[PDB]
RNA sequence: GGGCUACACACGUGCUACAAUGGACAGAACAAAGGGCAGCGAAACCGCGAGGUUAAGCCAAUCCCACAAAUCUGUUCUCAGUUCGGAUCGCAGUCUGCAACUCGACUGCGUGAAGCUGGAAUCGCUAGUAAUCGCGGAUCAGCAUGCCGCGGUGAAUACGUUCC
């Protein structure tokens, strides 16, 4: 479990079912299915005994789950050892793309708490 | 071997999507298997599979 | 950036060129941080003009497309009161 | 000051009566007459499908069943609030009826909004559901505490 | 060259959502007003896209910016952190500009925060008003969720001066 992207779900149509794969998104799924000719097909999981394999190969050409996590990880590790400034933003809790800090930007900062008063 | 505690083990028929088969033993009469050592890229020598590691690093960026 | 291409002011170009062909002089200040790192520029160490003080910067093989002035932050950290 | 003039609604072609147009006004959200239109006709259709009866009849009985006879009105003359029960204006009756109707219909939780409006209006027809229960609750807040609002105010 | 964009946090004010009256796809259909020659730039072609190549016309009730969007019609998902929402970030491109690191915009791909309607408290509005959907302009090399306008769809209630 499973034949291609590991741990694809069940009782869902195949396109959203492999969008869950850490790699393929929506439009990429539209492309791999355009190569497939499945036409959707199948709402549940019942494709075909061999077609599941040929799709397994095309998905195999795409790459790849936790190694793709290793891509981003090795990339940011490349972005910290380089100096730096971008990875510096990655670990300050500072947003990296460049969008102030005086308000909001809590996506990294977190909620609580507060430690100031006047007067 | 205690009686009735241990499930019966009929001769297994391991199978795979690549058509590879293996003769073992299991509770089930037949066992389809998604992945085998003869199909997995690591056990099968050093197949490119999808990588092609290190392409490209740490630098190869030029355009004219 | 865009295409054709990354843009040094061009004085740094002839400077690092002369420094590469001969002399092998090390540590030089620059005010023009806008210039991108180049493969010919590799291994040099430049004092980067943040404004307040120059910050020396070695160039590893890994850095090229990043801006030369990016490595030195003008910003002072943090500054905050009661840490921990 | 004085009483204000109020416009009459353009009658709904189906079922003719203007009151259904009042439903088209209340059920509507985001200013969409068409979405209220579709939910209205699908509402008449789902009523037609289960337990056969004229939609106008079960609707009329429902709206008659969802109008409170009395309503309290809080007023702080002193310590703690003091509601005063009073006979409701018929326009206010149909207004409260339709508003609690659509409000409780919204919270039914059914996958189909039309089917739960159907279940709700039939609950009003059957003297049950959250709407009739709420009118009964208003009936409890009233009468039991009408003594302060007997003929004083 | 920086900084005016700081960052442990507080507050004011907007935007987007927390979804089946919905999301997504396909088809079909109705505007107003404004801007344009150092400009608008059609059509044809290249690129998935952004845009690019090339170039007609227009000093404009002629032509261009320009396609209206909600909606309607069907297909599909069937109630969940979801085909809900889009945050954050990575990679690869693109427009403007000597030049996009600080500190620009946009696109393709990938990543898929929080949030399932919000305590105390508080704001607007009496009809084409509130509700909501798109468009244009001033600004302007580039940068408009702000501001100023344009039109589409379009309600509920007003017993009354007891109380604020």
């Amino acid at each position: 479990a499973r034949i291609a992207g590991v741990d694809i779900p069940r009782d869902k149509r195949v396109v959203i079912s492999l969008t869950y794969i850490f790699g393929i998104g929506r439009t990429t799924a539209q492309q791999v299915l355009k190569e497939a000719g499945v036409s959707e097909d199948t709402r549940v999981r019942d494709l075909t005994e061999e077609e599941l394999g040929k799709i397994r190969d095309i998905i195999d050409k795409l790459k790849v789950e936790g190694d793709l996590r290793r891509e981003v990880s090795l990339n940011i590790k490349r972005l910290i050892e380089i100096g730096s400034y971008r990875g510096i933003r990655h670990r300050r809790g500072l947003p990296v793309r460049g969008q102030n800090s005086k308000n909001n930007a809590r996506t990294r900062k977190g909620p609580r708490r507060t430690v100031a008063n006047k007067k | 071997m205690k009686a009735g505690i241990h499930p019966n083990f009929k001769k297994a028929t391991v199978k795979c999507a690549c058509g590879n088969e293996f003769e073992t033993g299991s509770v089930k009469e037949e066992v389809r298997v998604e992945i085998c050592s003869e199909c997995h890229p690591f056990y099968t020598g050093r197949q490119k599979f999808a990588s092609a590691d290190g392409r490209v690093d740490r630098f190869n960026k030029k355009y004219g | 950036s865009l295409k054709k291409g990354p843009f040094v002011d061009g004085h740094l170009m002839t400077k690092i060129e002369k420094l590469n062909e001969t002399d092998k002089k090390q540590v030089v200040k620059t005010w023009s941080r806008r210039s991108t790192i180049f493969p010919q520029f590799i291994g040099h160490t430049i004092a980067v003009y943040d404004g307040r003080k120059h910050v020396p910067v070695f160039i590893s093989e890994d850095m090229v497309g990043h801006k030369l002035g990016e490595f030195a932050p003008t910003r002072t950290y943090k500054g905050h009161a009661s840490d921990d | 000051k004085g009483p204000v003039a109020k416009r009459d609604v353009l009658p709904d072609p189906i079922y003719n009566s203007k009151l259904v147009s009042r439903l088209i006004n209340k059920m509507m959200i985001d200013g969409k007459k068409g979405k209220s239109q579709t939910i209205l006709y699908k509402s008449f259709d789902i009523i037609k499908e289960r337990t056969g009866n004229d939609a106008m009849e079960v609707f009329e009985q429902a709206l008659k069943n969802i109008m409170p006879v009395l309503e309290v009105k809080a007023r702080r003359v002193g310590g703690a609030n003091y509601q005063v029960p009073v006979e409701v204006r018929p326009e206010r009756r149909t207004t409260l009826g339709l508003r609690w109707l659509v409000n409780y219909a919204r919270l039914r939780g059914e996958k189909t909004m039309e089917e739960r409006l159907a279940n709700e209006i039939l609950d009003a027809a059957n003297n049950t559901g959250a709407a009739v229960k709420k009118r009964e609750d208003t009936h409890k807040m009233a009468e039991a505490n009408k003594a302060f609002a007997h003929y004083r105010w």
